[PDB]
């Protein structure tokens, strides 16, 4: 009779710098065919240098980011110090896993500094597996857009064993016109991204917010 | 006196006498300060190790932005009632995105306390928690007795040598309602000497935690209270 | 449930129901366990021979496995639950691992067991004190334990339990020394007999070999109890 | 609520005390006894009121559980309806399950095994109470006691009750077997004669008996009357 | 899928099956043993799920040797199906075990027997026996040619026989098939038919 | 409610449970019963303690039950907590044939007893059963088999052994006079013979007693039968016959 | 996905890709599917990603309890058994798992073979995953027992990477382990891309 | 008297932790000395016979890749404390895949330690006859604790519990330096256990293990070495 | 359905003052014929027999559980249970799982009381069938009612009545592929009980 989930449609792009972390996801929430609101924010801020940016079912993303608060300050209460990037990741993926059987409808992915200060993505599925890579996207335009980070941002396998070296690193200034021009592209394209790009640029000198206008129609 | 094995047994004067041994027990501990301005709290504790070489046990504990506690008594009901109260605390920002208000927070650690004090099998808390924190109306300072009771003053202390610091904010606290910073920190400062045995004052025996209308929780660091304490 | 600390510490720091458990244990059958170089040997006190009893059907030293068997003293109503769960437990640990349980496992198993007896509510501790023994899969190398009414175990030489315990104690202490073969067994039944000296009809006792355990008939107790005897006159002589 | 200590525990002599009580409990109730004929049974008992205002007619201690069966207790009133309640709810239990009236004796243990659960479990006291539980059925009629240790018996016939003694010592000498179910009745009217201060009346006692193969029934004041007279 | 078949000569119960262990079309391996050894003197050949076979075999022999040390005495044979039955028939109704159990046995007193416990738990104490698709053509063929005094020699060769008209006939032909034997000497392995 | 509590399992100074020691006192003021153990039988004999002359004496019998076709009991001690303890033996021994589908070893039938009783001992704080059986039956493991349980918990086998009021008396006649090899009359002769020499009151009466044996019929059926009383009164007079012509020299 | 794993005279040997795929899509080409549970012990990737990655975990957290516990590192028959015992519990749910715990004991090496459906098997040959057949086809074709480790490696390279080949599910980069008398090493991982042409030479 | 478990005594203190503490000082003497290299633990193993095997008595046991944990009192209600403690820094690696920093497992071991009590609330009935000393290190380098049956626990740089306390904290007072190389620790530490102990210090009379990086329990071998040294 | 799993084919039949009760000889998974020789016939004591059509686990399952009940009650009342109280026993402990039933349409018929017979078959949840001509359970529940209707007769001496059943029974089974293989009759009287196994057709 009811359907317990809805798809919400957004999308959310995360780029690992060498020293910064570049996440960006629009602000527009929609159902069906009718745009519900225009300022929808997916990125919550979890710790001092995570983030999580999500897409899909909007109540599941909204739960996932509450619980994945609280659960950050327990720890800081019990652990006296602030959970690291990596240890959230391993959190969050737990916890989605944990409801295995009735899943969030988010797909997350994670954006921060590591403790030694390199910026690392972590992406995920809707029931918890997830990798370290150097970029990512998820919602409904990450088909769109993966193919032009891909051809923009390749590197050498972290699995081969005569380790191939690495590729030259970009800068941030130079992520943050990728992600720009990532979203230009799936909002034209894409009938579930637009409206504003919130570009959290995590560095050593803490996290700034940035702001692009897309196409409204 | 045979009206003491047992918490539900009152005694025939009106007295309930293993609640009263529980009070007893944070004359136990050590001194902890609280002073409060309409802005702002103060909890100062005096720290006392047990030994040169081993280090002393912390009493000052942050319960969210906004709530801070100060404990005396035993430290593994300190330990409990601190993680209830946080978690009370996180429970409601998660159901109303907003702060819990101290007195609410506070009452519930009171029922909390009591129900202890009503049941065979159960034994009071033996733990007097001295709450301070933030509500709308501005700060509060409260104080929870393992009797189940609480009380609001503008300043207080409890512990072993509780009364010195007691006495003097006797003396000074019509001062605190409009009080500045600055001016609650020295007066915690000097109401800590007073609890000193003839030892000058240093930074390396008390902790100040301080939390205000625009600041969150706090606990001062050692360096800057020794600095303050230079004057 | 019935929830009551029945052990609990007195004023000065002893758990008085342990140490009464840990009397319980001396009123019980003495028994003796001698770890040798191939084979450990088990014995005790009472072989249930008092002229008409049925003893058909019980044998003392019991096995928990046909890796692992089991000497008890002390009550012997406690000794038969306590030799179900460890039982129950070899089995299930065959089942969780294919591995057979080693014997610090369930020796381990079984301290833990006996402490969780002291400090659970409203339950009396095990009054006894288990002599178990085994050869560990893959080792051929023999192994003696002990537990005792405090939940707390630790491996052997040799050693006693049972009334007279501190005799046989002492007796090992100066007359053990590397054994094989039948020397172990000659060792453990003169251990026993310190105290009960009328020997024969009333020691039992099984000897461990790396494919299993085996309880020694009277006839064969017999020659060895003779051979003592006869030896141990023999040498008191020739001393003296 | 533990409540799972046993108040009655055992006594240094191996004795269980509160049980001992219970029977002396029981020994300071109004007398009952019960008879039984070579073909029926009869059970008896004073029933003395404290005032004439009390209704006589408004509570009966001779009660049937199954129309085979009735029981008279001594001791505690209370503690005599609880059984019965039980009792019937455990012949009702048979015969749901069996279609057939459940034997005496298999309610007289069930009734035992009632008894004795309050003898070993916590926080409870054994019921003050005796009960002569009469029956007749397939195998003959059968006269059956049950006292607070949960114990049973069968008896050609026996009371307790205050005046135990005397009335146990003239029912031994004056019963013999071959005994017809008229001769029973009288001589348990005689027998409650013998220590009943005052004069017996069919509003001061109370009589059931059960024939042959028939009911249990409880004698109206209008015939036990006609039986005494 | 599995098969499985027993036979009772004048003094042994043989026990024959399949050693493939597959799922879905690949032979993950041709050398998984399925006739378990219970005692000294028991077989139990089982057909079935392969996690819920392995399961509850385990289960079994947990509780027979609990039996065993318990009392010094071992399960007889038919107390060991009978039991075997009882737990199949409880799962039943609560988490069925999809396994059908084949139970062969020697007891001094009383000589070889075999036990059919269908996964329905209904047991019976038959003289020869066979489950899986093998069934058909190993119960016609010992129907044909079984005696109740044969020799090893002839119960070998009619298992042979049996194994032979299984492969040429099924379409799911395993190639190894275990035959396992029971007799006074005890419960044994006789003979591996490796066919690759 | 703490000091009402009496702590029933609690080991005394001594390491020694009270109540299971009281309830030995329990039995020991019970009414006695002895058992043999026979080459072709096992023989249990009884005394009906409340010996009242209005007793109705037509039910079969008060302290001897039957557990199982193969197995029988006699009951010292409280008759009220031994109808329980019978009740959950009949019980478990069902349980067993239902598992297995054959008879339970009688061996095993005592142990879980015990272990139904080690229970209350240990844990609960609920006073122990005062009760202690006699077990008579046969099995296909170890043939005819008596076993002895006290309220402790605890059980034995016993080639012939008693229990209840005046137990060690008869207990050392059973000692000076058993021997193996006792058949069935032997058996019931010695039986009676130590019991009514363990009686305050020779020329005892059937209507004071109860004999029972477990035996094995020729077709190999365990037949347990408890004697009616012109059977009693038979053995009775045969033995009080035969005791002075021992006696005689 | 394909995974295989086979014993041999020096040790055992795991091989499988690193493609992840969703319906039609690449969702990545760089999963590592040989789970690291011990120094000594590889388990491996197949069916769910999250279940195995899940389950792994679990298992490893039981094997190091078992080491502190016992002072014994658990030998890989207990690690399989437990992992078996672990799913069997969820037998119904629908997990899907299949994993390879490849090992070497006190006892010799070591390999095993789990599913979800609580099924255990122990072989000196396995290969699981959409291109399972392709490992096979390649793997039993040109194995033998005796082979060196220094081509046991290549043959284990080749089969994976004919299996990605032509299986749509599989392909990435193929990662090998060697298991040996001590612990594990990735003796070599090779980019799928790159290894065709190494074999199939542009000319 | 018939005092309950959880009765508070007329000058606030809990009688049966007050009766716990006491427990304590009947164990055997464990020291522990932290460093800047690592913590250095020790604790007489009180063999009582011949027969007893050396090995086979542990007081020292691991907690986790980086914390120790030496042992006193009652050593049956230590193991159990420590079982829970591994669960607990083995659950916080499943839930983070990081180590459990030790000032956590410190107040993880001590969170257990006043759940006792009666009415089915708690299963224990009683508190843990134990004093542990938490040899660990971690982010904030290396780090000593140790806790008593009162559930409590705090940092200290050099301890001695059981039997030795007194003696052992007065002497490790007038000479725990601050500037201690491992080296000069654990030579103290084993001085100081040896005038507590009545037997002479032997290779198999003591158990030593070195925190450090990685916890590590000294072979017998490897403890005649510095028996020598001393 | 699940009836029809096994198949089988039962019948009671009343005579002068004796009862006869016959029943098939078959176990089959559907038509397998594992076992000529199945007992669905159990006899409880002299004068009282059980026959359990249906579902042969069912079967075995309430035989042994009602062996359990019935000596509990010869050690408990020392009387061996009367035919309708143990039909009455049966339909409780079938109407307890009426919503998880077993799989059994039994037939009860013993001699009892002053020798006077007794039979009745129940539903798979206890509804009792009290009759006293005969009662017909099974597979080959038509054809049997058929065959006994038109084979009866009101009051049969012992041997007409073993004759009559033996051929209602027989001419029965010949019209199911179920059941067969023989036959198993008895003829209970108050002084004797004969055990009868039939030569039947063998297809």
């Amino acid at each position: 009779n009811w359907s317990p989930y809805d798809f919400n449609g957004g999308t959310c792009v995360a780029v690992a710098g060498a020293d910064y972390c570049v996440i960006a996801a629009d602000t527009r929430m929609s159902t069906g065919y009718n745009i519900l609101t225009r300022d929808y924010s997916k990125i919550c801020k979890l710790a001092e240098k995570s983030v999580l940016a999500s897409s899909g079912f909007q109540a599941d993303v909204r739960a996932l980011q509450k619980h994945l608060d609280a659960r950050h300050l327990i720890y800081q209460h019990q652990h006296n110090k602030q959970m690291s990037c990596p240890a959230m990741a391993q959190l969050l993926s737990n916890t989605l896993y944990y409801k295995r059987f009735f899943p969030y409808y988010a797909f997350n992915v994670l954006g921060g500094l590591d403790n030694e200060g390199k910026g690392c993505v972590f992406t995920y599925d809707a029931v918890g597996s997830y990798e370290k890579v150097g970029y990512s996207s998820q919602g409904s335009g990450a088909k769109l857009i993966m193919p032009f980070l891909d051809n923009q941002l390749k590197s050498p396998s972290p699995l081969l064993i005569p380790a191939q070296d690495a590729v030259t690193p970009l800068s941030e200034s130079e992520a943050i016109d990728l992600v720009r021009t990532a979203f230009a592209s799936a909002t034209e394209r894409d009938i579930y991204t637009g409206d504003k790009l919130e570009i959290l640029v995590l560095n050593k000198e803490g996290l700034r917010r940035e702001y692009m206008e897309l196409r409204l129609d | 006196n045979q009206y003491d094995t047992d918490v539900t047994t009152w005694s025939p004067a009106g007295r309930l006498f293993q609640v009263e041994y529980a009070m007893e027990a944070v004359k136990q501990g050590s001194a902890a300060i609280g002073l409060r301005s309409k802005t702002h709290v103060v909890l100062a504790c005096v720290n006392k190790a047990q030994s040169e070489l081993s280090s002393h046990q912390r009493k000052i504990f942050k319960v969210d932005d906004h709530i801070g506690v100060a404990i005396a008594g035993l430290t593994a009901d300190g330990r409990v009632l601190s993680r209830y109260m946080r978690s009370e605390c996180i429970n409601y920002g998660f159901t109303y995105e907003s702060s819990l208000p101290v007195g609410r927070l506070v009452v519930q650690l009171a029922d909390k306390a009591q129900v202890c004090t009503q049941r065979s099998w159960k034994r009071p808390y033996g733990v007097g928690l001295l709450v301070g924190g933030l509500d709308e109306s501005g700060a509060h300072l409260y104080y929870n007795c393992p009797s189940g009771n609480y009380f609001e003053y503008q300043a207080f202390a409890i512990g072993s040598r509780s009364q010195a610091a007691k006495t003097y904010l006797e003396r000074k606290f019509d001062t605190f309602d409009g009080a500045t910073r600055d001016e609650l920190i020295k007066h915690a400062l000097f109401s800590i000497k007073e609890t000193l045995q003839g030892e000058k004052l240093t930074s390396s025996v008390c902790t100040i935690s301080v939390v205000g209308v625009g600041e969150p929780f706090q606990t001062l660091d050692q360096q800057m209270v020794q600095d303050l304490i230079n004057s | 449930r019935y929830d009551r600390a029945i052990t609990v510490f007195s004023p000065d720091g002893h758990l008085f129901q342990v140490e009464y458990a840990l009397e319980a244990v001396r009123k019980g059958n003495a028994a003796v366990g001698v770890r040798g170089t191939d084979t450990v040997v088990l014995g005790v006190e009472k072989k249930s021979a008092a002229k008409l009893q049925d003893s058909r059907s019980v044998r003392k030293i019991v096995n928990l496995d046909n890796h692992i068997a089991l000497a008890c003293a002390g009550l012997k109503a406690d000794a038969r639950v306590l030799i179900n769960k460890a039982r129950i437990e070899c089995q299930s640990h065959k089942l969780t691992l294919e591995d057979p349980v080693t014997v610090e496992y369930i020796t381990r198993y079984i301290a833990g067991l006996q402490q969780k007896y002291t400090q659970s509510g409203g339950v009396r501790p095990f009054g006894l004190s288990t002599l178990i023994v085994g050869f560990d899969p893959y080792t051929d190398v023999p192994a003696l334990y002990q537990t005792d009414p405090s939940g707390t175990f630790s491996a052997w030489k040799a050693n006693a339990t049972g009334r007279n315990s501190n005799s046989i104690r002492e007796f090992l202490e100066k007359n053990y020394k590397e054994t094989s073969g039948q020397e172990t067994v000659k060792l453990a039944i003169r251990a026993l007999l310190e105290v009960v000296e009328s020997g024969g009809k009333n020691l039992e006792v099984a000897v461990m070999r790396k494919e299993g355990l085996h309880q020694l008939e009277e006839s064969e107790i017999d020659a060895i109890v003779a051979e003592i005897e006869a030896e141990k006159a023999a040498a008191e002589a020739a001393k003296k | 609520s533990q409540y799972s200590f046993s108040l009655t525990t055992f006594s240094p002599s191996g004795k269980l005390v509160q049980i001992e009580h219970a029977l002396t409990a029981v020994g300071s109730g109004q007398t009952s006894l019960g008879i039984k004929a070579a073909n029926g049974v009869v059970i008896a008992t004073e029933k003395k009121l404290p005032s004439i205002l009390v209704d006589e007619a408004s509570v009966q201690k001779i009660q049937l559980l199954t129309p085979n069966i009735g029981v008279v207790y001594s001791g505690m009133g209370p503690d005599s309806r609880v059984l019965v309640r039980k009792s019937r709810k455990q012949a009702e239990q048979y015969y749901k399950l069996y279609k057939e009236p459940i034997p005496v004796t298999q309610l007289v243990r069930e009734t035992a095994a009632v008894m004795q659960e309050f003898t070993q479990s916590g926080g409870v006291r054994p019921f003050g109470v005796s009960l002569l539980i009469a029956g007749f059925d397939e195998n003959g009629p059968q006269l059956y006691q049950v006292d607070p240790s949960g114990s049973y018996f069968s008896w050609k016939a026996s009371a307790m009750g205050k005046n135990v003694s005397n009335a146990k010592t003239f029912l031994e000498k004056r019963y013999t077997d071959d005994m017809e179910l008229d001769d029973a009745v009288h001589t348990a009217i005689l027998t409650l004669k013998e220590g009943f201060e005052g004069q017996i009346s069919g509003k001061n006692i109370e009589i059931g008996i059960i024939g042959t193969d028939k009911k249990f029934r409880v004698l109206t004041p209008a015939e036990i009357d006609d039986y005494l007279g | 899928m599995e098969c499985v078949f027993g036979l009772v000569g004048n003094g042994f119960a043989i026990i024959a099956a399949d050693t493939s262990a597959v799922n879905s079309i690949l032979v993950h391996k041709t050398n998984e043993d399925k006739i378990m050894k219970l005692d000294s003197h028991k077989l139990m050949g089982a057909s079935g799920e392969a996690g819920d076979r392995v399961q509850f075999t385990e289960f079994v022999q947990k509780n027979v040797s609990l039996y065993q040390f318990r009392n010094g005495i071992p399960l007889t044979t038919a107390a060991a199906a009978n039991f075997t039955r009882g737990e199949l028939a409880t799962a039943l109704r609560k988490n069925p075990y999809s396994v059908n159990i084949i139970l062969a046995g020697f007891d001094q007193d009383t000589g070889p027997s075999l036990y059919f416990i269908d996964y329905i738990a209904t047991l019976h104490k038959v003289d020869k026996a066979a489950f899986g698709y093998g069934s058909y053509f190993a119960l016609a063929m010992m129907d044909r040619h079984y005696r109740s005094d044969m020799s090893v020699d002839e119960a070998i060769k009619l298992v042979d026989e049996c194994i032979a008209e299984i492969r040429t006939r099924l379409v799911v032909a395993p190639p190894n098939f275990v035959i396992k034997i029971v007799d006074k000497d005890g419960a044994r392995e006789f003979a591996w038919r490796q066919s690759i | 409610s703490r000091r009402y509590d009496s702590r029933t399992t609690i080991f005394s100074p001594e390491g020694r449970l009270y109540q299971v020691e009281y309830a030995m006192e329990a039995i020991g003021n019970a009414g006695s019963a002895i058992g043999i153990l026979a080459k072709d039988g096992v023989v249990l004999i009884g005394e009906k303690k409340v010996t009242s002359k209005l007793l109705q004496t037509s039910t079969s019998t008060e302290k001897m039950y039957k557990i199982d076709d193969h197995v029988a009991c006699a009951v010292a001690g409280i008759m009220s907590d031994a109808n329980i303890l019978i009740n959950t033996a009949r019980v478990q021994a069902q349980r067993y044939t239902f598992s297995y589908q054959e008879p339970m070893p009688v061996e095993q039938l005592v142990q879980s007893l015990c272990d139904t009783k080690q229970g209350y001992t240990q844990f609960g704080g609920l006073r122990p059963f005062g009760v202690s059986f006699l077990f008579a039956g046969w099995d296909k493991n170890y043939g005819f088999q008596l076993y002895m349980s006290d309220p402790s918990g605890n059980y034995g086998g016993w080639k012939a052994t008693a229990i209840g009021a005046n137990n060690q008396a008869a207990q050392s006649m059973l000692k000076q006079d058993y021997k193996d090899d006792v058949t069935r009359e032997d058996a019931v002769k010695l039986a009676l013979k130590v019991l009514s020499k363990t009686m305050d009151s020779t020329s005892l009466t059937s209507e004071k007693l109860e004999l029972a044996e477990v035996y094995l019929l020729p077709s190999g059926k365990v037949k347990y039968q408890v004697h009616s009383p012109e059977s009693l009164n038979r053995l009775l007079t045969e033995s009080g016959l035969t005791q002075p012509a021992a006696e005689t020299s | 996905t394909t995974t295989l794993a086979f014993i041999f005279k020096h040790g055992v040997m795991v091989a499988a890709d690193s493609r992840a795929s969703m319906g039609g899509y690449i969702s990545s080409q760089s999963v590592k599917k040989i789970i690291e549970i011990n120094p000594y012990m590889l388990g491996t990737m197949a069916g769910g990603a999250a279940d195995c990655q899940f389950w792994h975990r679990n298992l490893g957290i039981k094997c190091r309890l078992h080491e502190l516990a016992n002072k014994r590192r658990i030998s890989v028959t207990g690690a399989s058994k437990l992992l078996a015992n672990i799913l069997y519990n969820y037998r119904g749910m629908g997990l899907s798992v299949g994993t390879m715990i490849a090992g070497w004991d006190e006892t010799g090496p070591g390999l095993y073979y789990v599913d979800s459906e609580g099924g255990r098997l122990k072989g000196m040959r396995f290969s699981v995953g959409s291109g399972s057949p392709y490992a096979y086809g390649v793997l039993d074709n040109g194995y033998k027992y005796d082979m060196t480790v220094e081509e046991a490696s290549e043959l284990a390279r080749r089969a994976i990477y004919h299996a990605t080949y032509r299986d749509g599910a599989s392909g990435g980069v193929v990662s090998v382990y060697h298991v040996g008398p001590d612990g594990w090493k990735k003796v070599t991982g090779d980019d799928v891309g790159d290894l065709h042409f190494q074999y199939y030479p542009v000319v | 008297y018939d005092r309950g478990v959880n009765t508070f005594s007329p000058e606030g203190r809990l009688f049966q932790v007050e009766y716990a503490i006491e427990a304590i000082k009947l164990g055997s003497t464990a020291i522990g000395i932290k460093t800047k290299e690592g913590v250095v633990l020790a604790v007489e193993k009180r063999i009582t016979s011949p027969l007893l095997e050396p090995s086979s008595v542990e007081k020292i046991m691991e907690i986790d890749d980086h914390i120790g944990c030496a042992m006193s009192g009652l050593i049956a209600d230590a193991r159990t404390l420590v079982e829970h403690a591994r669960v607990e820094t083995q659950n916080h690696r499943f839930s983070y895949g990081e180590p459990m920093t030790v000032e956590s497992t410190t107040q993880a071991l001590c969170d257990l330690a006043l759940r006792f009590g009666e009415g089915d609330e708690e299963s224990m009935s009683r508190p843990f006859g134990v004093s542990l000393l938490i040899a660990g290190h971690d982010e904030n380098g290396p780090s000593l604790y140790y806790t008593d049956p009162s559930g409590t626990f705090w940092q200290c740089s050099a301890k001695a519990i059981g039997s030795g306390s007194e003696g052992a904290d007065s002497s490790l007072q007038e000479q725990f330096r601050k500037d201690l190389s491992f080296q000069e620790a654990e030579t103290i530490a084993l001085s100081i256990l040896k005038q507590v102990m009545e037997e002479k210090l032997t290779p198999n009379n003591v158990d030593i293990a070195k925190v450090s990086p990685t916890y590590h329990l000294y072979s017998p071998s490897e403890v005649e070495a510095v028996i020598g040294r001393l | 359905s699940i009836f029809e799993y096994n198949g089988s084919a039962t019948v009671a039949m009343v005579g002068k003052n004796c009862i006869a009760i016959g029943s098939d000889r078959r176990l089959g998974v559907q038509l397998q014929t594992i076992a000529t020789d199945f007992q669905r016939i159990f006899q409880i004591h002299d004068r009282l027999f059980i026959g359990l059509s249906g579902l042969g686990s069912d079967a075995q399952t309430l035989y042994q559980r009602l062996v359990f009940r019935h000596k509990l009650y010869q050690l408990r009342e020392e009387r061996d249970m009367k035919p309708e109280t143990f039909a009455n026993l049966v339909s409780a402990i079938l109407y307890e799982k009426r919503f998880g039933p077993y799989f059994c349409q039994p037939v009860i018929a013993g001699l009892g009381d002053d020798n006077k017979p007794f039979i009745c078959t129940m539903d798979s949840i206890g509804a009792k069938e009290l009759a006293k001509d005969f009662v017909v359970a099974g597979t080959a529940s038509e054809s049997l009612y058929g065959a006994c209707e038109s084979m009866y007769k009101p009051d049969m001496e012992p041997e007409e009545l073993f004759e009559t059943v033996s051929q209602a029974l027989q001419a029965s089974v010949d019209r199911d592929c179920l059941s067969g293989w023989g036959g198993h009759v008895y003829i209970v009287t108050p002084t004797e009980i004969k055990e009868h196994i039939l030569k039947g057709r063998m297809d």
